[PDB]
């Protein structure tokens, strides 16, 4: 039962952080995955984050943009989003995982819009 | 007695960022399978 | 493209295998790791 | 998402059950599943795993040789079969879908295994 | 321009090395594999080994095959052990999404008595 | 019942391998690592091998050292490559689960 948070619309070349949490629920010994799946196409992987924060991974698409990190004391796992492109649109998803095949359970996932309408 | 504890520690670590970089690699694999499906 | 095709998927399979033993291995080793905390 | 564990009750030394794990209406074919039991008072283990392809199944050592697991897609069920049990075997018995403890999210209420005379 | 060698015949229960030179292209900092052909049946993938050693194996080789890489040389290897004569094939090396272009000559293995 | 070999002097981004030869009871079937020693410090966990050839590594090595082992000579190998004035230590192998007072002299590797 993670809940994904943060996003909406930005101007393409804007920038957004996305939070991943779960209140109540300890994270720290979570590897921890987000996902986004855009229209009509099937979900795939952004990135994610060992459960001790030493390794983190990115879709080639987002290298350079993307940066995933997280705070326990917080208990939440952040992606920062630079550089955000049109392509980018879509709803993201967090969760324990960063095999897409090993997820029980997809939130509502956040919407990210990437758009110049406002 | 404190030596074997860092190091099943250590190791256990280990192992689950091995279980992490794999879940990564079959991520990245599923979806490289789906584009070859779609390609047919 | 067929050919690259079964190359994908029984590898891919190989790797969600790897992923159970090494599951399995770090719960062998997580029990391990308990039962020698509490030897103390 | 609700997996269910079933089959557990008595059973006098070296008796026998069939565990059933199973989670209606969600297919388990693409889950690595796992048994693991608590006993009173002790620690959570591992028992036994099968991968999603069924072609690889871990057990722990000391159940080695006795138990078996299996799993039928058709039936959505992964069963755990347990021969020559002793009174060490008492625990409640729990099914996920990881062989690994850390990676449960949730634990089912289980089914109670208690072996004695 | 890949280029496999070290196969050859050798009896049950056996062993070989067989070797695999690389561009650099192809190696440098890219999963490397084995593949193979056995007679009469399709070109399979045998094992997987990432630039730091991460390593994966097909059902019927896992625990007799191991691969390896000398990242120094662009040069993946794969030891036989325990050798069966079903691993009757001719070997090829590759990038593990193999390149449908680019497949060097392979190395033949055969395996009787 | 354990002997190591093949440490020594070494230049740093230099190359070594190690080998452990270890009797039948503690390596057919069983798990075997690497551990090393470094100066001054307690004894750290490095590598791991089982006996179907499943490989992982501390953070600290990780790419650059490879885990292989010969079954049929019961036979651990460590290969060192791109070596770091950090990684002087003793090295040890042994069963994976390291049972202490059942270590072996070890090997010196020492790089500058």
């Amino acid at each position: 039962q993670l809940q994904e948070s943060g996003g909406g619309l930005v101007q393409p070349g804007g920038s957004l952080r996305l939070s991943c949490a779960a209140p109540g629920f300890r994270l720290d010994n979570y590897v921890i995955g987000w996902f986004r799946q855009a229209p009509g196409k099937e979900r795939e992987g952004v990135s994610c984050i060992s459960s001790s924060a030493g390794s983190t991974y990115y879709a080639d698409s987002v290298k350079g943009r993307f940066t995933i990190s997280r705070d326990n004391a917080k208990n939440t796992v952040y992606l920062q989003m630079n550089s955000l492109k049109p392509e980018d649109t879509a709803v993201y998803y967090c969760a324990t995982a960063c095999y897409s095949s090993y997820v029980t359970y997809w939130g509502q996932g956040t919407q990210v819009t990437v758009s110049s309408g406002r | 007695l404190e030596e074997e504890l860092k190091q099943l520690e250590e190791e256990l670590q280990a192992i689950e960022e091995q279980l992490a970089q794999l879940q990564w690699k079959a991520q990245a694999r599923k979806e490289k399978l789906a584009q070859l499906k779609e390609k047919l």
